[PDB]
């Protein structure tokens, strides 16, 4: 399969899977080479499912400690991030190391409804999160 | 075993050292190929014009210093790589 | 049968090994021609410049490991490729 | 110790002047590479036709002035860079 | 004092003309560069096969006519430009 992201992106990807995983990136600014990886430098898992679109890694073998090591690091990132599209990338990356990934679709016979209710969901999350976040009067 | 014909010489070639003038580690392109091997096989020796064959002044165990080219080939013998390469590319006999 | 003249050759390259170093199975441009085969003709030897001919020191039925070049060049005998190509190509012999 | 072989001789090529014709120092490349070096070892000739070896003209200790090329070759002995090249090369013997 | 080896010859190079059949001044790319110099140092001659070495015919003294090319090779010695070149550029001696 091929590695997501691109640029600096992708590293950030590699990293992250290493230490759910508990593996090593076998790259050649850090000094070694791909000849020279051995069984230490792969990681372990448990189920790995790939289809025409998406990959999943299921059940990652890897201590505890590195993964809240490493959210600690986003999360510190985080807190010194600008735009809003960073903000949501990095949070994209702390939901998959640490927590997980919702969507929710929604039905509607047209478009006009479609889009309607999109909106009226969106405030609602919105609105969820605030509150969640400050309390409610 | 492997045996050359004439006046060429099988070499081993050495490791490339990774310490230089102290503990830092050279990696890339700053670490050339080692110029240096050690001698395993070498041939009856030269024909001459007349017909006589002359020995081989390297001898088998020595250390050698020879200049990469054209000449020099690289082969896969006993799942190692060693160099079949002529007598006229070797330079220099280490001690 | 077919004889060479002087100091050529004929040899028979051997098949390319599909599985190298396990059972993983080599396909594509990384397989290479193999470099070693089997002397099947030998000639007479080579010509000096005062006049007298030399044998060969290769012998046939021995496994030979050769360069391929511009020298070498392969021929169809008896619905088999072989190979003609001079002595001097010749590397080295095995066992 | 390094001995060559038949006709390479190990020279120490002499550090580049700084000072021309007085105290105008020559920085960058208008300061060529020197062309003379110190013989340091000396094999033990080249190899005749007929077979008979026949000794250099040119002894250890005497100051060489050598003309650079393709066959001059730089190596690190001793941690110190020494050329090694053919008699050939040799241009002229300095007193 | 510095002498050749082999087949070597030392010269000098003499001063272009200025004036060339007459009075008029010739500067620039037209005055060409003079292909007449003084032998200064003669080697012991060259090498045949047998081993045997036979001494040059140009003597020092002589002027000589030689032909530039990529075997001469410009020398400074003594603070003066000479040329260090084989005697089969030698061409003709003057008188």
């Amino acid at each position: 399969v091929k590695a997501p992201g691109f640029g600096d992106r992708r590293k950030a990807m590699l990293q992250d899977i290493a230490t759910l995983t508990g593996g090593t990136v076998i790259s050649e600014e850090i000094g070694m080479e791909l000849e020279k990886a051995t069984l230490e430098d792969l990681g372990q898992a448990k189920r790995v499912v790939i289809n025409k679109d998406t990959t999943t890694i299921i059940d990652g073998v890897g201590e505890e400690a590195a993964i809240q090591g490493r959210v600690a690091q986003i999360r510190q990132q985080i807190e010194e991030a600008t735009s809003d599209y960073d903000r949501e990338k990095l949070q994209e990356r702390v939901a998959k190391l640490a927590g997980g990934v919702a969507v929710i679709k929604v039905g509607a016979a047209t478009e006009v409804e479609m889009k309607e209710k999109k909106a009226r969901v969106e405030d609602a999350l919105h609105a969820t999160r605030a509150a969640v976040e400050e309390g409610v009067v | 075993n492997i045996r050359p014909l004439h006046d060429r010489v099988i070499v081993k070639r050495k490791e490339v050292e990774t310490k230089s003038a102290g503990g830092i580690v050279l990696t890339g392109s700053a670490a050339a190929k080692s110029t240096r091997g050690e001698v395993l096989a070498v041939g009856n020796g030269r024909i001459l014009e007349n017909g006589e064959v002359k020995p081989l002044d390297v001898k088998v165990g020595d250390i050698v210093i020879f200049n990469d080219g054209y000449g020099v080939k690289s082969e896969k013998i006993d799942n190692e790589e060693v160099l079949i390469m002529s007598e006229s590319d070797i330079l220099a006999i280490v001690e």
